[PDB]
């Protein structure tokens, strides 16, 4: 059971992360109603491309670590950065044991103003950026998200950041095979992370060049 | 790599090139391939530069611990054995390291070759590395026991030079050492292109 | 002389003197008091401060074991914290392995089994604390007390420490079918203020915690406004 | 396993268990070492010729390696275990470094093993003092003593076992530095005779020279003992 | 006795076995250190049991490395274990960091072995003065049986340690010449040690600040010190 | 599934008589895409005077960095506050890389800093810790471009002309700015920016510098 | 007393004597003092005072991480054992989370580690007291650890010999420490410490360590040139 | 094959109140013949004789291990081990090595001294006992021995008759095997007596 | 296989030859490395493989034999005993993590009566041993590429009753036949013999 692509982008005063609500089992689209974005404590969310099982285990290990530390010792909850640091070290330890967490997480968080967005690979590669994607999001969505950040160098508004996410989801739907047109968007702002009710995106299929007569081989 | 040592009446000459080459790309032209284990003992590194550097440095530590514990310098026999015991322990751990331990102990000059497979050969003459096949041709033809120290260094230096000229993996600076009763002295350190114009003036 | 040196040895009378002596450590400790209501459960413990210069929340005798459960330690605090650490290890095994909040009755028996283990072997000594386990898992509001022996018992209400006897007289005045957690915080704290020796232990505060419907069945310290 | 602390300090700073292992050595049969110019002589007393002990010759001076021989004093059983340990260490050393292990190297090993027994939980000390003689491969003669504490010192002449201190106080009066193979043997027997019974039959003695270990025959020996006991009569007349 | 365990405190807060291992050192031969800016001097009464002992063999001062020497007092056999460890750690440091181990780091590593007793039945009945030269300059450290390590300017351990501290109080200053330090080291050993002081009767060593190297003084060289006094 | 991934990028250092300039491009490339243009993980301060640059796999560079940071922290504690020399850290790096030679760090390291005498130095490593002190160094995707150029312009061994004076901090920086600009143009895995660190007795002075963004 | 030999033996009155005895190790240790203000914690420790022209040094104050350090009293060997543990644990934490171990969490770890030693027969209680001083998100923390495994979050405290005199001084002034500057805190830390000195001896750089940690200030130990700023111009007047 | 490396075949054969066990004499390394005087039979006691085929190292190691076990038995039990117990013991030892086996295929002939009932047991290398009424064989010539022994063997044969057909079997089968021959040592075990015979064969 | 070892046993000596060749790929490191290690006064082993195993094996046997003498108060173990000790050591190794010792041995010895009471074998003993741990008593035997050449030649010319002199002549023919026929240059053979008197190093034959 595999998650498809995840895409995330920083906006002025938060981070949006989006993901199809679909677990595939090879070619098969097994479950189109899976909440792939998971909240980690009060500030952070995480979503993974790749083994749902490895994600389920890692996400469990992380979310316990956060709640335990907070509840056992009268300390401030781990920051996004610190939760992500834990996730990264955990994943790298697994690749050093040749028992890898065979999934590429995207990780968002917001403590105060401090807005965190980062990716981590199966092998413990980690990178912060103003936009992250995993899966086909990296090949399809990133180019577009990066262009939207280059055009708006001061920073995106929530609306502009949502418009560009939505346009990236549309393309992922067209071009990623193992996708559905049902998404959720995590929005990390000051208050914390909200996950949207699942939505679809309008899709254009009626180009005159897609007509039966043109696309015919003979 | 090219790396040769030989025993003669004046003691032991050790001569080496300077090039670390991953077959095609020359990593370095300035690798020190004679490790100075103590004041009376020399290692040579050939093969895996890391493997030799690491295990000769360990050997150097065991040789120094020996001198502290027993209050006398280790013998070449024992030092060569320590290294042969390491390489034999690691014989199917894919070490790559051809080595010569050359020294002067209580029992006069001793030269030993020590392989990655735990081989430990005691002879009067060796060359080790990709350019051995070249060094040996010059070295075997010019080698006598009765050489002067001057003529023994000349032979060694020429033998390394002729390996550097022909082996792709061998080159750089032709360093020569002399092991004698008083220890070792670094005789000469000559660039092998300067040596070409010395040996073939035209 | 040899009958009482280790907890691995029964006396002729058939009792384990080292566990009785560990129990003496609790009966000489600061008074703790607790109440199990319909709404939830409440724990109040007097902390005798040795120094005027401690921070507020120093030597907290009450610790969250899980979301739904907390251990108040009457006795040697350090020993108590080893039990809290184990109670936690059990609470997190329940969630890790069985995907359920540990039930109060289960958590208590697990704490009792642990404390008992240390009464059986020559190499270890009995714990110097009675744990008061308050929980509000799926078995409802539960109050248990594991003592040094490992003997677990469920309570409606329970007093431990040097004012155990007098604090119990005052807990018997409460009706347990009727009272709410919001009343109890008041009455349990009031009891601890009443039974306290003013001339012996000048510096003290009353740490109260609960786990009730009010707190979202989450085991927390009660705010400072309710405490008096 | 059983790792109770057996060797422990007492109020006065004494390790009683090591002091008692040394009480075991004082009760043990006297052994003697004498270093010469070209010779090491080790002389030991035997319990004395009982008609029943096998006529076949058992040597009370044990061979650790070709170069190295040791006499001991104390518990026969414990000493056998040290000697088997030493014997193994000399061979473990030839395996790991082509060279034969020097006497001083082995002595330190044996003394280390004796120290470990005074600090290992679960074990009493070895109730054994040791006299280890031999020649390094270079040709230098070495005579060493190891006591149960695990402390080892090289000597010009040494005694262990019963009346060790009587023999040592006697030896350091008469001992001369450069000594012939014959003078060493003479001196060793003369020294042993200070404490051992007048009898010649109890003494058994080994003469180490570079690459040449030889025990004196009881014929060779009784010549030296007659020559020595007539010299001990000369010293009795003087006093 | 065995009634008190090894790991037992006294009512006055001292571990007994440690307090008794310290009583074992006051029986031992006197050793001492003098840290001078020119270098650090270790001296040691040998306390040879007999004339017949080869005095070189029972060496109270031991080379730990080119630049660090240890002098022991108390149980010699034990010290050999500690100094063996110092040597292994010193050479591991050289191996790993291509540099001489600091004297403090070498003291700390020697005291790492001295904590682990319950593995070992008892503490080491030895106190060690470890004197060397590193970047910090010439330094003198003392290890105890406890595992405590204390840097000193001058310190004496063993029999007349108490009588020698009295002489240091009077005579030691921080701007001594190595020559005066050697003179003092031997002047004390003469007063303190039971036997009459000979060139063979005592061991002297110095690590000189200038070359950073250890020299064990030969009997000839110790006579040269006694000659100027 | 390989445990190894090459995340590209080049590092280069050049020692002068009083300083090292250490430089490493900032692009972190994944498999057939690029993850970040702003990855600063390539260069890592160990001590005020000593930096490690590190190419190949990022995840291993990040582990190795922390493994060294904690060996260096231990050294501070065990050696009474004293920070280890560049030379000590260079041997430590050889030793730590070799201890992993049966599952090696996919990381081509340099250790770069001032030596005992204040003179700059670069230890370049292989996978398993073979190193030597040198006055320049390069590791990473464009090392094969930059190393010959540094040989040419510093050692001048095939030049009859008299060797230029010494090469100041600003000339040395300029030489590296040029070398990276070239590597960025021709190596497909080097680009975006170069972080320059200019280690001196006084302190590390660091400045970014833009490359071809493509 | 047949109950004071083993750690595993409760007395009949419900005391653990081997813990009460390990506590005496701390009370005979040399005095250290801790005071915490709004943004800073100041440890001040008495070292041993040079006898004539003859110095001793013994590491009694330890940096543990950027944001934490220690002052020990009692068995310095056991202080070193805790120092190593806390350093190891603080490194592990910072490796995992890329941020300093929170001080409340660290206080719990030492407590736990002490307790492992007060129950098993094989082990013995640590004969050392710590003054942990640290800074995190929740601000400055000063903990006094003790052999019993108890850990006291303190506004100010002293430890070691004649420390009841230091705690007396601190009790007069501790209410004003959240209002104090860093230089007033250090004055208070020293004025407290100087109450603990014997008969006629005064504080000075050669016989007093000072360590500070707080907001934007990593844990620093001042000896010699650094300490003189606080200690050259310091006198204790009634 | 590791089993065919050393060469050698063994065969045992039940008669009336007797058995014949017969090994060839060749020891090899593949096709080079090291010795022509290496019979593969071992005498546990009066009543039991076994052969080991397979890798010569393992024949020698396994035979030693068995000689240890059968001598220990003799001391502890204060009696000779019986054929059945000996065969059971040998399967136990071979199956102890199921994963990493001894390259040996033991052939055990035995006879109960009282009853006179014969027990043969061939075993594969992991202990699987094969306990037939007639004959067992193992080793390089085993395919060819099965043919000879099937043809020549009858039930109630006297020792002398039995020897002849076992010799003719072993020799004829060895003449069709590169890796076995140089004659044979046979051993005719009865209640009363144990004959041993060196048999003249080819030099081939 | 490169390095040929030859041995044969007559009435009153065992003769052992072994090729001097130590090689690295195709490079003769030396033509004169002594493969024939004396284990005791009357026992030796022509051992042939790479130097690493050959030495580590032979030294291990030699040291355990010497240790067994030290513990057995100078009692010289029989040849059957050390042959079996050696084969058990080789055989143990083929089922170890280390792997087999890749060494082929000819273990030669002269058993002398070790006391008045010794009823055991008197005279020369020769044991062929494969790397696997195959032990076989033989009158003669060979390891190496030259093995089968010399084995046939000895089948032809070996008698049990040859003189020490007829043995030198025969050992020369054997060595010469290896040089003539094996492509690996075995140009120098160390030849030793074990007699009642002990090991003697034969220099005539090479
Ligand atoms: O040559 C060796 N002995 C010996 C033993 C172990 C060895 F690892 C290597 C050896 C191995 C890789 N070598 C290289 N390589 C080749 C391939 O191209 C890149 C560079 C260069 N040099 C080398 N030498 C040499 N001997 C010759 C006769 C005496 C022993």
């Amino acid at each position: 059971a595999s998650g498809g692509s995840v895409i995330a982008i920083k906006y002025k005063g938060g981070v949006l992360m989006a993901a199809d609500t679909l677990l595939s089992y090879g070619s098969l689209a097994k479950w189109p109603n899976i909440p792939r974005i998971r909240l980690l404590g009060s500030h952070s969310a995480v979503c993974a491309t790749g083994s749902y099982a490895d994600f389920q285990m890692m996400a469990k290990q992380v979310e316990d670590n956060i709640e335990r530390q907070k509840m056992y010792h009268n300390v401030d909850e781990l920051s996004p950065s610190e939760v992500f640091s834990y996730l990264h070290r955990s994943i790298y330890q697994k690749r050093c044991d040749f028992d890898p967490c065979l999934c590429q997480m995207v990780f968002i968080g917001v403590r105060d103003g401090e807005t965190f967005l980062a990716g981590v690979d199966d092998v413990g590669t980690r990178w912060e950026d103003d936009c992250i994607a995993t899966g086909y999001g990296a090949y399809i969505a990133l180019p577009l998200l990066r262009q939207a950040l280059e055009k708006n160098p001061d920073g995106l508004s929530r609306g502009e950041a949502m418009r560009i996410l939505t346009d990236c989801l549309r393309v992922l739907f067209y071009r990623e095979c193992r996708a559905i047109n049902k998404f959720q968007v995590a929005d990390a702002a000051s208050d914390g992370v909200r996950i949207s009710e699942p939505f679809d995106v309008e899709t254009h299929w009626e180009y005159e060049g897609y007509c039966f007569e043109k696309t015919a081989i003979i | 790599t090219t790396t040769l040592a030989f025993r003669f009446n004046g003691g032991i000459i050790v001569a080496v090139d300077s090039r670390a080459s991953t077959g095609q790309y020359i990593a370095s032209q300035t690798v020190m391939k004679v490790l100075e284990i103590n004041d009376y003992l020399l290692g040579t590194l050939a093969g895996g530069a890391a493997d030799c550097q690491y295990w000769e440095r360990v050997l150097g530590m065991e040789c120094r611990l020996w001198e502290l514990r027993n209050g006398s310098r280790i013998t070449v026999a024992a030092a060569s054995k320590i290294l042969a015991n390491i390489t034999y322990a690691y014989r199917n751990h894919g070490l790559s390291m051809g080595t010569m331990v050359a020294g002067w102990d209580q029992f006069g000059p001793s030269l030993y070759y020590v392989d990655d497979k735990g081989s430990r050969v005691k002879q009067d003459l060796f060359s080790v590395g990709s350019g051995s096949i070249y060094a040996y041709g010059v070295l075997d033809t010019g080698y006598r026991k009765d050489l002067s120290v001057e003529d023994a260094c000349d032979l060694a230096r020429r033998s390394i030079f002729h390996a550097t000229y022909r082996d792709g993996a061998s080159g750089g600076i032709v360093t020569v050492y002399h092991v004698h009763e008083k220890g070792w002295t670094k005789i000469s350190r000559d660039d092998q292109t300067k040596l070409y114009h010395r040996y073939f003036p035209s | 002389s040899g009958h009482d040196q280790s907890t691995d040895v029964f006396s002729a009378e058939g009792r384990v003197f080292q566990v009785e002596y560990a129990g003496k450590a609790v009966d000489n400790s600061s008074t703790a008091v607790a109440a199990c209501c319909k709404d939830g459960v409440v724990v109040a413990v007097e902390k005798v401060h040795t120094s005027r210069m401690l921070e507020k929340g120093s030597n907290n005798r009450i610790h969250a074991v899980d979301r739904q459960a907390g251990i108040c330690i009457c006795g040697l605090l350090p020993d108590g914290r080893a039990i809290v650490s184990r109670a936690r290890q059990e609470a997190e095994n329940s969630r890790d392995i069985f995907a359920t909040p540990i039930r109060g009755s289960v958590l208590a028996n697990r704490v009792g089994e642990f404390m008992h283990a240390y009464t059986t072997h020559f190499a270890y000594r009995p714990f110097g604390c009675s744990a008061i386990i308050a929980s509000y898992a799926d078995d409802g509001p539960q109050l248990f007390v594991s003592d040094p022996s490992g003997t677990v018992a469920g309570y409606y209400g329970v007093a431990l420490g040097k004012a155990k006897t007098v604090a119990k007289s005052e807990l018997e005045k409460l009706d347990f079918s009727s009272l709410t957690c919001d009343e109890a915080v008041g009455k349990l704290a009031s009891i601890l203020h009443e039974v306290h020796d003013k001339q012996k232990d000048k510096l003290y505060e009353v740490e109260v915690a609960w786990v009730c419907d009010k707190s979202d069945r989450k085991f927390v310290h009660v705010p400072a406004d309710m405490v008096p | 396993s059983y790792d109770r602390a057996i060797t422990v300090f007492s109020p006065d700073g004494h390790l009683f268990q090591v002091e008692y292992a040394q009480e075991a050595v004082k009760k043990g049969l006297a052994a003697v070492g004498v270093l010469g110019s070209d010779s090491v002589v080790i002389a030991v007393e035997k319990k004395s010729a009982v008609k029943l002990q096998d006529s076949r010759t058992i040597r009370k001076i044990y061979k650790v390696d070709a170069n190295i021989y040791l006499a001991f004093a104390g518990l026969s059983a414990d000493a056998r275990v040290l000697i088997n340990k030493a014997q193994l260490e000399c061979q473990r050393f030839s395996l790991n470094y082509e060279d034969t292990m020097d006497v001083d190297m082995l002595v330190r090993y044996v003394a280390g093993v004796q120290q470990k027994s005074t600090q290992s939980g679960g074990s009493r000390p070895f109730g054994v003092a040791t006299v280890i003689g031999g020649f390094n491969e270079d040709g230098k003669p070495h005579l060493w003593k190891t006591d149960p504490s695990g402390m080892c010192s090289a000597w010009r002449a040494v005694a262990i076992g019963r009346h060790d201190q009587t023999v040592i106080e006697y030896m350091e009066k008469s001992y001369k530095d450069g000594m012939s193979r014959d003078e060493c043997v003479h001196f060793a027997i003369k020294s042993l005779l200070e404490v051992v019974e007048s009898g010649s039959r109890n003494i058994e003695l080994l003469v180490l020279q570079y690459k040449e270990a030889r025990y004196l025959t009881e014929e060779e020996l009784q010549k030296f003992v007659v020559e020595v006991e007539k010299e001990r009569e000369e010293e009795a007349a003087a006093k | 006795e065995y009634d008190r365990g090894v790991n037992t405190f006294s009512p006055e807060g001292r571990i007994f076995q440690i307090e008794y291992a310290v009583e074992a050192i006051k029986l031992g031969s006197t050793s001492l250190g003098i840290r001078t800016p020119e270098g650090v001097v270790l001296a040691a009464e040998k306390r040879v049991p007999s004339t017949l002992v080869v005095p070189s063999s029972m060496s109270k001062i031991m080379e730990v490395d080119s630049h660090i020497a240890a002098v022991m007092s108390g149980m010699v056999a034990d010290a050999r274990i500690l100094v063996e460890h110092a040597r292994v750690e010193s050479q591991n440091h050289r191996f790993t960091y291509n540099e001489p181990m600091s004297v403090e780091s070498c003291t700390l590593a020697t005291c790492d072995l001295s904590i682990q007793f319950g593995l070992m039945s008892r503490p080491f009945g030895v106190s060690l003065l470890i004197a060397g030269v590193d970047e910090k300059g010439p330094q003198l450290w003392q290890t105890d049986p406890s595992g405590t390590h204390t840097r000193y300017d001058a310190q004496a351990i063993g029999g007349g340690a108490e009588a020698a501290q009295s002489v240091f109080t009077e005579r030691y200053h921080r701007n001594m010449t190595l020559e005066e330090g050697e003179t003092l080291a031997v002047d004390i050993l003469k007063q303190v040690m039971e036997d009459q002081l000979s060139p063979e009767n005592i061991e002297v060593a110095v690590v000189r600040a200038d070359d950073g190297k250890l020299h064990m003084y030969t009997p000839t060289e110790i006579k040269a010190i006694m000659s100027r006094m | 599934w390989s445990p190894y991934q090459d995340n590209g990028g080049t590092t280069a250092a050049i020692a002068g008589k009083d300083f090292v300039i250490l430089a490493g491009d900032t692009r972190l490339n994944g498999d057939f895409c690029l993850h970040s243009r702003h990855d600063q993980s390539k260069i890592f301060q160990l001590t005020p005077y000593t930096y490690m640059a590190s190419n190949g796999m990022q995840a291993d560079r990040l582990q190795l960095q922390q493994m060294l940071k904690y060996r260096v922290k231990w050294y501070k504690y065990n050696n009474g506050g004293k920070v280890p020399s560049t030379k000590a850290i260079a041997q430590l790096m050889s030793t730590m890389l070799y201890h992993r030679r049966f599952f090696p760090y996919y990381t081509f390291n340099m250790v770069v800093g001032l030596d005992e005498e204040g003179h700059g130095v670069c230890y370049s490593y292989d996978a398993v810790g073979s190193t030597e002190p040198f006055l320049y160094g390069t590791r990473g995707s464009a090392a094969s471009f930059v190393e010959p150029l540094l040989d040419c312009l510093i050692n001048r061994q095939h030049m009859t002309s008299q060797a230029p004076p010494e090469m100041t901090k600003e000339e040395t920086l300029a030489m590296l700015k040029n070398a990276f600009t070239g590597a960025a143009e021709r190596d497909i895995y080097t680009g975006d920016s170069v972080s320059f660190f200019i280690i001196t007795k006084d302190g590390v002075q660091q400045e970014s510098f833009e490359l071809r963004k493509d | 007393n047949e109950y004071d030999s083993d750690i595993t033996t409760w007395s009949p009155t419900g005391r653990l004597f081997q813990i009460e005895y390990a506590n005496e190790a701390v009370n005979n240790g040399s005095a250290t003092v801790g005071v915490k203000g709004k943004n800073f914690v100041v440890l001040a420790a008495l070292k041993r005072s040079p006898v004539a022209e003859l110095s001793s040094y013994q590491e009694k104050v330890f940096e543990i991480d950027e944001h934490v350090g220690m002052s020990i009293s009692g068995l310095v060997a056991d202080g070193r054992v805790l120092a190593r543990y806390l350093r190891t644990e603080c490194m592990n934490y910072r490796y995992m989370y890329s941020n300093g171990m929170p001080m409340n969490q660290m206080a719990d770890m030492i407590g736990e580690k002490h307790q492992r030693h007060i129950q098993c027969s094989g082990k013995r209680p640590f004969g050392v007291g710590l003054l942990l001083a640290g800074y995190d998100r929740q601000g400055p923390h000063l903990y006094q650890t003790v052999p019993s495994g108890d850990v006291y979050d303190y506004k100010a405290t002293a430890m070691g010999v004649r420390s009841q005199a230091s705690r007396t001084y601190l009790e007069r002034h501790f209410e004003h420490f959240s209002d104090c500057t860093l230089d007033e805190l250090v004055t208070h830390a020293l004025k407290a410490l100087a109450s603990a000195t014997s008969e006629g001896i005064e504080l000075n750089v050669k016989n007093t360590t000072i360590a500070i940690v707080g907001k934007d200030t990593p844990f620093t130990i001042f000896e010699e040139e650094s300490a003189r700023k606080y200690l050259d111009g310091f006198k204790m007047r009634p | 094959s590791i089993m065919a490396y050393s060469g050698g075949s063994v065969m045992a054969m039940a008669g009336k109140e007797c058995f014949v066990i017969i090994s060839d004499n060749r020891l090899g390394e593949q096709l080079k013949t090291i010795s022509t005087e290496v019979p593969k039979l071992h005498v546990v006691n009066d009543s039991i004789v076994y052969g080991l085929t397979g890798l010569r190292t393992d024949q020698q190691t396994f035979a030693n291990k068995v000689q240890f076990r059968t001598e220990m038995y003799k001391l502890r039990e204060e009696r000779d081990i019986t054929g059945k117990a000996f065969a059971a013991m040998i399967t136990s030892m071979l199956y102890e090595a199921r994963f990493g086996p001894w390259f040996v295929e033991p052939v055990i002939g035995s006879i109960d001294k009282s009853t006179g009932e014969v027990y043969l047991c061939a075993t594969d290398l992991i202990g699987a006992p094969c306990e037939p009424e007639d004959y067992v064989c193992a080793g390089t010539a085993a395919e060819s021995l099965h043919g000879m022994c099937e043809a020549l063997w009858r039930p109630g044969m006297s020792p002398e008759e039995l020897f002849e057909i076992a010799a003719q079997a072993m020799l004829s089968a060895c003449d069709r095997d590169s890796l076995s021959g140089y004659g044979a040592v046979a051993m005719i075990v009865t209640k009363d007596k144990v004959t041993t015979r060196l048999i003249k064969g080819r030099k081939d | 296989m490169a390095e040929t070892a030859i041995a044969f046993r007559c009435k009153d000596y065992v003769m052992v030859a072994a090729a001097g060749l130590n090689a690295f790929y195709y490079i003769k490191i030396t033509d004169a490395e002594d493969k024939i290690t004396q284990l005791d006064t009357h026992q030796l082993v022509a051992c042939t493989g790479e130097n690493g195993p050959r030495v580590n094996f032979t030294e291990y046997i030699k040291c355990n034999l010497a240790l067994n003498r030290m513990r057995q108060h100078g009692r010289h173990s029989s040849c059957e005993s050390t042959a079996n000790f050696m084969r058990n050591c080789l055989a143990s190794a083929i089922r170890s993590r280390e792997g087999a010792y890749q060494v082929n041995c000819l273990f030669a010895g002269y058993d002398t009566p070790v006391s008045e009471d010794d009823d055991g074998v008197v005279g020369p003993q020769l044991f062929y041993m494969d790397y696997l741990g195959t032990l076989q008593a033989v009158p003669y035997g060979c390891h190496g590429y030259g093995a089968c050449f010399v084995t046939a030649l000895l089948d032809r010319l070996w008698r049990p009753d040859l003189s020490q002199q007829e043995g030198l002549e025969l050992m020369q023919k054997c060595c010469d036949e290896v040089k003539r026929r094996v492509i690996i240059s075995n140009s120098y053979f160390f030849v030793k013999a074990v007699t009642k008197n002990g090991v003697e190093v034969i220099t005539a034959v090479h």
